């Protein structure tokens, strides 16, 4: 039972986020003024691995170091971190080939696509792997869900369609559609090879996905044999239920506490207001796991780190955070919306349902609603913007200027209007 | 000073500071348990041949240990008792290395007069005796607390969490000249699933048991003969932190009812710190047991706190193995077993 | 006849004052009884809605459908059989619910009503001035007292102010709409809620689909949202003789805890509200209700598990009793709105002499 | 033809005509000029007569609560649906009439309320009202032995009128400063209180320390006094210990200053709640707790 592997699957949804990912890495990027990576690392821990793989080959530099810097590389560590350096930019099926080559593969792995923070005990869920294991020998790899928030009807990048036994809890179906978004089609085919196998079936598009793996032996020795196969969900679960290798089974794990994977902006943005709400339990800013941190929790959920530098007559809101070595002026108002370390903030400011990062300077009389601002940029005076609005690395906007709804600012001195430079387009600078 | 030279030889300071960050570890009474062992470990392992070197790295350990977990005030005692037993045996050693040292009795007015051995040994039962006095506390309870109880009186209970106050109730009921009526509050976001083992045991017991929901403890007051608290954590104003939910409240209507209050606690419980601000000690919920579904979370900002504070304007007594005292006195107790400097660590 | 005696659960030795017992499922009845009112029992049985003043309204509505169906027998006259029918109606109320103050008030309207026409007139002509009348009744009482009562409250409130709520009041409900729509204020509602019902959790529901900033919170919960509030409401359901409040679940221990944080206690009531009956604490005459609502571990409200609590009656002394309409202290609030505008809780019977 | 003018005319008159019996006077003046037998073109003018007093008032509210009693009487008056004209004159009658019924219940009271003083009893009075220094006064000609002590109240210094119009009288006293109030309670058998108005539920408006007069003799067990003329009742609830009708400050917090202008900023008026009265006089009777709301409740028939 003891002795586990891990491999991370990194640099797998970048320009996925299209401002951003630029300079830096997908995974370098802060939730909670905190890297994704730790999240995960921290979900890794709290597991029981004992060897760490991960995948790194754009902005591999820079993700190498981090981990040099890193809590583990520190012999006292339950884990030791190994990298995975490739090409430049391929699919999941490729590096899976990589790794049946290299050889490190024992017994049962672990591999996640991107990063997932969770409050789910992973204890229960090795066990009931094990126990279904034991059940059939011909058995693969296990799925983990958790239940939809209320109705996806505002979820539409994740549209997957599940159909699930009663009995087993053996996936049979995956199917992705626009519907809300985009009313072209209507229809789902389903193969009717499996009907009397099973009897009971359960059809259910309200399961958020995780993407997060028990794996055995078996798949690296699937993917040499079918290296057809680029997708591990889309395309592999699909092929592997539609009679590819005959008696062959596959997990689903039903889990009614929180669990979503980061994929999109707007998914970031509620995964970030649930985490600043007390949705996941032991995962709050308070317990403080970077060790740097030194968080504590206010009433009505606020939060400020040690060294919190705040002018008189302010007024704050709900659900917000504040980082460390942080410089607020006069009459501002900070409302469902979290603050970066080392930020220095100028005087009557509005803010709204936003984002800052970390050491970010902030001109005088400006109002924030619903937007996002990257590490180590400023904001001149009499700034204005609206929801979706997301600004690069290192932009200094000048001073007055208007930004109406979803307006991207580029991240690199190409495409997209804005740039990096003094007066982004409002003018014509840039590189 | 950082964990780099403990590293090879002390491995269990990381797995202790990873049981407190993720809750492996739970109850005060456990975390006291694994931070004597730890200390064990340190002496029992390390080479210093000097003292006041290894008192001050003591000192920044215990430190770094309680900035890693703020609500566990058991580790952070623990040390503190450990650190006074040292320094006590280390102040009658330099008496006899530089060879009236008596003058009447063990005060304080530090501010006024000034100023190879078996040391080690001393400090090994020294943590020895602190186990044993941990093992048993309810023997010190039981000739102090039962005999303040009487026949015919109804006893209202918040936090049920406590294994020291049900051991207690246990003992009393044992006794066949004693009859009592248990009123037990639930504490509904945290205590629930431990208010009904506290009921279940019991009825196992054969006691008059009554499960009062949060909203009923008014309509109980006027009837309810004695409130008892089952605290975590005592303080130098005498206030408690107690194991969650629905306890200031009750105690507030027990005080404008001017029903009397107790508290069932230990010596290691107590704590030499003082709170300043409730802001700060308390720890808060998680709100997920409250409210399903996220998108109406959005808009529903709902708030849920663990740990309950009781101001010390509302109980009078504090009964512990050594015996019953009020609050306005139970700050000597504190300083009897921990000193001025060990509290700034 | 119906179905009477042999009760689930103990007997229990303390609190034994008031019925503990009934028909939820339908076996063995007349076959006379009006649906209207099998439906309404059926709903106050196991109602998660009301709270008073609905109450009562729901009971004019039923017996002006009894009436509008009521067509006057050959032989005997309408004072003869509708009187023993009426009272065969309370008697399953009793049996599902315990009345409240306003139900008996409606009642008592409603046999001087009878009382007051004679049979000669015809009865067709009879009954199309009966429910005219009724209608008039509730729009007084009622609708018109209740706008009287949200013009009241406005000049009371200050603008911009923080207010905690406990309940499922119709009157608090449209007070609070009132006070963000079309007052438009920055009105910060924390609701509380207790275990058998959530009734505060509906509530919030409802001010969220107004688009209200609503903290939702418990009981135990409350010496750490309070350190904020400025004035707490209270669901009134009757204000007796003495002036003391004989209201729903977690209202005194609120009301105790404004009193000693400096904060006032404010109540909304109807002049239909109003009793003549007296008592001073929470023991003397209970709506008890059946443990079952109390059985699972809450969340929602039908979850099913195989928890920790199942028996009752084969355990050995394990009284899980709970309360629903409790008492408040008298001194503790401070302000009561009615149809004679205001008037403090020492002056309770200036409404029962005034009639 | 002006109603706060009138009003502004009494400036070294006052003691005898007080304040809201002035007010009244003044608003049936107005009326008796541009006839009262219209009640479209009369009544509508009074209430932008009254609308304007309010508009002019700085601090006080008794004359609020004297106009309406006015306005209750003049609609009593044709109640009976007498004649255009003998009403008419009833109610312009009852003008000087009504100013002649403060010197009929100031001869009620102060025969009434000198009981309540016993056998050699120390007081300690504060505020000042017409009523209660009348008792204080014809109790010193009915012969009787009582203490006075002085408290420091802080509006136009009111502590010193009052010690000096004592003086003039012939009954010992001394000055206690409103900070060191709660220090005096034990040497002191009853505290003595004169009200700028009484409230619907039963509480007090009154000046710049009176609620924490009220609660210090609460902890004391010592009784507490209120003395008034019955004109002085509103229709009005302040719900909050703080939440008064007010034309200046409800407590301001100013900004860093060093030449030291803007910092007296207090509330001057401060309400007590009802369970802090252990009596209440006026010459309706001997009445204090739910009486009150009883009498508004009467007038308004509401």
């Amino acid at each position: 039972e003891d002795r586990l592997q891990a491999v991370v699957l990194t640099d797998s949804y970048e320009t996925r986020f299209m401002p951003l990912t630029a300079v830096k890495p997908r995974c370098l990027l802060p939730l909670a003024n905190v890297p994704l990576i730790e999240y995960t690392l921290e979900f890794l821990a709290k597991a029981g691995v004992h060897e760490v793989f991960l995948i790194c080959s754009s902005h591999a530099n820079q993700i190498n170091d981090y981990i040099e810097n890193s809590k583990w590389n520190l012999p006292w560590s339950p884990f030791k971190i190994t990298t995975i350096m490739s090409p430049e930019a391929r699919c999941t099926g490729d590096v899976m080939r990589d790794l049946d080559n290299r050889g490190i593969i024992t017994g049962d792995f672990i591999l996640v696509s991107g990063d997932v923070l969770t409050n789910i005990d992973f204890s229960k869920m090795l066990e009931f792997h094990k126990k279904m294991h034991l059940q059939d020998k011909d058995h693969i790899s296990t799925m983990c869900l958790s239940k939809a928030s209320t109705y996806p009807k505002t979820r539409t990048i994740e549209p997957a369609a599940f159909v699930l036994d009663k009995s087993t809890s053996r996936c049979i179906y995956y199917q992705d559609l626009p519907l809300p978004s985009s009313r072209e089609k209507t229809s789902i085919q389903i193969d009717p090879e499996l009907l009397d196998n099973v009897d009971e079936f359960v059809i259910r598009n309200d399961l958020i996905d995780c993407r997060i793996d028990i794996c055995t032996s078996h798949v690296p020795l699937i993917f040499q044999e079918n290296f057809d196969y680029q997708s591990l969900r889309t395309d592999f679960v699909k092929g592997v239920i539609s009679s590819d290798i005959l008696g062959k089974h596959i997990y689903a794990y039903l889990t009614d506490e929180y669990a979503v994977r980061v994929e999109s902006w707007q998914t970031y943005d509620t995964i970030s207001q649930d985490f600043l709400g007390r949705w996941c339990y032991p995962l709050v800013l308070d317990s403080n796991i970077q060790d740097d941190q030194t968080y504590s929790y206010e009433s009505r959920h606020i939060y400020k780190e040690k060294d919190v530098v705040l002018a008189q007559s302010c007024k704050i809101g709900k659900c917000t955070a504040i980082g460390s070595g942080t410089k607020i002026g006069e009459g501002t108002k900070i409302e469902n919306s979290v603050i970066g370390r080392n930020c220095q903030i100028g005087e009557n400011i509005r803010i709204k349902n936003s984002f800052i990062w970390d050491d970010c300077i902030i001109g005088n009389n400006s109002i924030i609603d619903h937007s996002l601002i990257a590490s180590n940029a400023t904001l001149g005076s009499n700034v204005r913007l609206n929801d979706g609005c997301i600004i690069g690395f290192n932009v200094k906007i000048d001073d007055n200027m208007d930004l109406d709804r979803n307006t991207k600012i580029s991240a690199s001195p190409q495409d997209l209007d804005d740039q990096t430079l003094a007066v982004s387009i409002v003018g014509d600078k840039g590189v | 000073h950082p964990n780099a030279a403990t590293s090879d030889v002390n491995v269990t300071i990381d797995t202790f500071v990873a049981k407190l960050k993720r809750r492996q570890v739970q109850g005060s009474y456990a975390i006291a348990l694994e931070t004597l062992q730890l200390l064990m470990r340190f002496i029992s392992a390390a080479r210093w041949n000097h003292v006041n070197d290894l008192i001050e790295q003591i000192r920044d350990l215990g430190n770094s240990l309680e900035k890693a977990h703020p609500t566990a005030f058991s580790c952070g005692n623990v040390i503190r008792r450990i650190l006074a037993v040292l320094r006590d045996e280390v102040e009658e050693d330099t008496m006899s290395t530089t060879v009236v040292a008596e003058p009447l009795i063990s005060s304080m007015f530090n501010l006024l007069q000034k100023p190879k051995t078996d040391y080690r040994q001393v400090a090994i039962q020294g943590i020895k005796d602190l186990i044993d006095e941990i093992k048993n506390i309810d023997e010190g309870i039981q000739q102090i607390a039962i005999d303040l109880i009487h026949d015919h009186e109804i006893l209202l209970t918040p936090t049920p969490d406590s294994k020291t106050v049900l051991k207690f109730l246990i003992t009393a009921r044992e006794r066949s000249n004693r009859t009592f009526t248990v009123l037990v509050t639930e504490g509904f976001p945290n205590n629930t699933k431990n208010a009904h083992e506290f009921a279940k045991k019991l009825a196992q017991h054969n006691i008059e048991t009554l499960v009062v929901p949060d909203s009923a403890v008014f309509a109980l007051m006027s009837r309810v003969g004695k409130v008892i608290i089952g605290t975590k954590a005592v303080f130098v104003n005498g206030g408690t932190i107690s194991s969650n939910s629905g306890v200031s409240s009750v105690c507030e209507c027990a005080r404008e009812f001017r029903t009397p209050v107790f508290a069932v606690a230990g010596l290691y419980k107590l704590s030499p710190l003082y709170p300043f601000d409730v802001e700060k000690f308390v720890e808060f919920g998680g709100s997920q047991r409250i409210l399903p579904r996220m998108d109406p979370r959005k808009r529903l900002d709902t708030v849920n706190q663990i740990t309950d504070y009781v101001p010390p304007e509302n109980i009078d007594i504090y009964i512990t193995n050594v015996g019953g005292f009020n609050p306005s006195f139970i700050y000597r107790i504190a300083w009897d077993n921990y000193k001025q400097i060990d509290v700034h660590l | 006849p119906g179905i009477s005696s042999v009760i689930p659960t103990v007997l229990e030795q303390s609190f034994d004052n008031s019925s503990l017992i009934s028909v939820k499922e339908l076996l063995l009845n007349k076959d006379l009884i009006h649906p209207s009112i099998l439906l309404l029992t059926s709903h106050l049985a196991h109602y998660k809605i009301v709270g008073s003043i609905p109450r009562c309204i729901a009971m004019l509505e039923v017996f002006q459908i009894v009436i509008k169906d009521y067509q006057t027998p050959k032989g005997t006259t309408l004072s003869r059989n509708l009187t023993s029918y009426l009272s065969h109606q309370i008697d399953l109320l009793k049996k599902a619910r315990p009345l409240s103050v306003t139900m008996g008030n409606a009642i008592r309207w409603l046999k001087q009503e009878i009382s007051l026409i004679d049979p000669s007139t015809p009865d067709k002509a009879a009954k199309k001035d009966l429910c005219e009348k009724i209608g008039q009744f509730a729009k007084e009482k009622i609708e018109l007292a209740d706008q009287l009562i949200i013009d009241n409250a406005s000049t009371q409130i200050e603008e911009s102010t923080t207010i905690v709520t406990y309940g499922s009041s119709k009157v608090l409900t449209e007070l609070l709409l009132h006070n963000a729509i079309s007052l438009k204020k920055n009105i910060k509602v924390i609701v509380v809620d207790s275990r058998p019902l959530f009734e505060g959790r509906k509530m919030a529901e409802t001010l969220r689909n107004a688009g209200v900033n609503v903290m939702y919170a418990l009981i135990t919960s409350l010496d750490t949202i309070f350190n904020d509030v400025d004035y707490v409401f209270l669901g009134a359901h009757s204000i007796l003789s003495n002036g003391f409040l004989y209201s729903r679940a977690g209202t005194a221990m609120l009301a105790m805890s404004a009193k000693r944080r400096n904060i006032p206690v404010l109540v909304c009531c109807e002049s239909l509200k109003f009793s003549q009956r007296v008592q001073l604490d929470s023991v003397t005459f209970n709506e008890l209700a059946d443990p079952n609502d109390l059985v699972n571990i809450d969340y929602e409200n039908p979850v099913e598990r195989r928890g920790n609590k199942g028996a009752l009656l084969n355990q050995f002394i394990k009284e899980r009793k709970f309360e629903k309409k409790k008492l408040a202290m008298e001194n503790k609030p401070k302000g009561n709105k009615i149809g004679g505008k205001k008037g403090s809780e020492g002056e309770s019977k200036d409404a029962s002499n005034e009639e | 033809f002006n109603i706060t003018e009138t009003y502004l005319r009494f400036l070294e008159e006052d003691t005898e005509m007080t304040m809201p019996i002035a007010a009244i006077e003044a608003l049936v003046t107005l009326l008796r000029i541009k006839t009262p037998e219209t009640a479209a073109e009369m009544i509508n003018t009074i209430k932008s007569s009254t609308e304007e007093l309010i508009k002019s008032i700085p601090n006080s509210v008794s004359l609020r609560a004297g106009c309406d009693i006015f306005m209750r009487f003049v609609l009593r008056n044709l109640h009976l649906y007498g004649d255009w004209e003998n009403c008419k004159q009833h109610l312009i009658e009852n003008g000087q009439l009504f100013v002649s019924r403060a010197k009929k219940s100031r001869n009620k009271i102060a025969e009434i309320g000198v009981d309540f003083i016993a056998d050699d009893d120390i007081i300690l009075v504060h505020g000042y009202s017409r009523a209660v220094f009348s008792l204080l006064n014809h109790a010193a000609n009915k012969f009787i032995r009582f203490r006075c002590v002085v408290t420091e109240s802080r509006p136009s210094k009111q502590g010193n009128q009052l010690y000096t119009l004592l003086e003039q009288k012939g009954i010992p006293v001394t000055l206690i400063v409103d900070s060191a109030v709660g220090a005096v309670i034990d040497k002191v058998d009853k505290v003595f209180v004169g009200a700028e108005g009484v409230a619907e539920s039963g509480g007090i408006i009154n000046l710049v320390g009176t609620y924490s007069v009220g609660v210090l003799a609460h902890n004391a067990r010592k009784p507490f006094y209120v003395v008034t003329e019955s004109h002085k009742f509103v229709r009005m609830f302040p719900l909050s210990s703080d939440d008064l009708p007010m034309a200046g400050p409800p407590l301001d917090f100013t900004r860093r200053t060093d030449d030291l202008e803007d910092a007296l900023r207090g509330p001057t008026i401060d309400y007590t709640a009802q369970e802090y009265i252990t009596a209440l006089i006026t010459d309706l009777g001997v009445l204090t707790p739910s009486a009150v709301s009883e009498e508004l409740i009467k007038m308004w028939y509401d």
